[PDB]
C-alpha cells in the first residue's frame, strides 16, 4: 500500500482489513492511509489482515 | 436476513441495504462500490450460506447495486433489523434518520444536506448524495438508511467515526428502486 494520494476527504466503508504498527486493525486502505497522514507519516503497515 | 446484516463477497464484507423484489423475484440492494467486480454473495464469513449473485452495479457516479437471490430457504425479511419498512421516501433537510450496519449496528441523526458530491479519489466521484451527521465505519457499506418505516438511502461513505463522530453520505434509495423496477417490502 501506497498512501501518496492521501489524505482523502472521504472513504467508502468497505471492509478489507489491515494491521497497523499501532496494533490497531484499520478497516480498509483508505482509513489506513488517512491515519498514516494524520500521524504525520509515523504509522506503518505491519501486515494485511486484522491484527 | 435483513437490512443492516453482513454480506460477504470474495473480496470483503458489506451490509445488506434493503430486501426488495419484482413480481416473485427477490433481490437485495447494497452499495455499488460493493457490487462492482463481485459475482457471488454469501451470508457468512465461512462462505457457506450462499445468498445470490450480482445482477447490477452502478458505481461510481451513483452508488447502488442489486443481487438476485439464489438461496431459496433463507428468510428474506422486509425489515431493517427488527424494524419494518413499508415504503420509501426522499430525504429532506432536517429529516431524522437511522442507519444500521454490520459493524456498527444502529446509529441515529439527521439529514444535513441534499445532492452532495463526494470524491473518493482516482475518478471515483459520486453525485446526488444525502448528507448526514451519522457516523459509519468499514463494514457498514450499503447499510440502510431509514426514518421509522420509510426507506431513505444506502450507505456510501464519508469521514470521521462513531467514537469521535462523523459525516456519512447516502445514496437515495428511490433512484435505485426506479433503475431496476423493484419495490420495498
Amino acid at each position: 500500500v501506497d498512501c501518496s494520494e492521501y489524505p482523502k476527504p472521504a472513504c467508502t466503508p468497505e471492509y478489507r482489513p489491515l494491521c497497523g504498527s499501532d496494533n490497531k486493525t484499520y478497516g480498509n486502505k483508505c482509513n489506513f492511509c488517512n491515519a498514516v497522514v494524520e500521524s504525520n507519516g509515523t504509522l506503518t503497515l505491519s501486515h494485511f489482515g486484522k491484527c | 436476513i435483513s437490512g443492516g446484516d453482513a454480506i460477504y463477497s470474495s473480496t470483503g464484507r458489506c451490509s445488506l441495504g434493503f430486501n426488495v423484489r419484482s413480481g416473485s423475484t427477490y433481490y437485495f440492494l447494497t452499495a455499488g462500490h460493493c457490487t462492482d467486480g463481485a459475482t457471488t454473495w454469501w451470508a457468512n464469513s465461512a462462505r457457506t450460506t450462499v445468498l445470490g449473485t450480482t445482477s447490477g452495479s452502478s458505481f461510481p457516479n451513483n452508488d447502488y447495486g442489486i443481487v438476485r437471490y439464489t438461496n431459496t430457504t433463507i428468510p428474506k425479511d422486509g425489515t431493517v433489523g427488527g424494524q419494518d419498512i413499508t415504503s420509501a421516501a426522499n430525504a429532506t433537510v432536517g429529516m431524522a434518520v437511522t442507519r444500521r450496519g454490520s459493524t456498527t449496528g444502529t446509529h441515529s441523526g439527521s439529514v444535513t444536506a441534499l445532492n452532495a458530491t463526494v470524491n473518493y479519489g482516482g475518478g471515483d466521484v459520486v453525485y446526488g448524495m444525502i448528507r448526514t451527521n451519522v457516523c459509519a465505519e468499514p463494514g457498514d457499506s450499503g447499510g440502510p438508511l431509514y426514518s421509522g418505516t420509510r426507506a431513505i438511502g444506502l450507505t456510501s461513505g464519508g469521514s470521521g467515526n462513531c467514537s469521535s463522530g462523523g459525516t456519512t453520505f447516502f445514496q437515495p434509495v428511490t433512484e435505485a428502486l426506479s433503475a431496476y423496477g423493484v419495490s420495498v417490502y
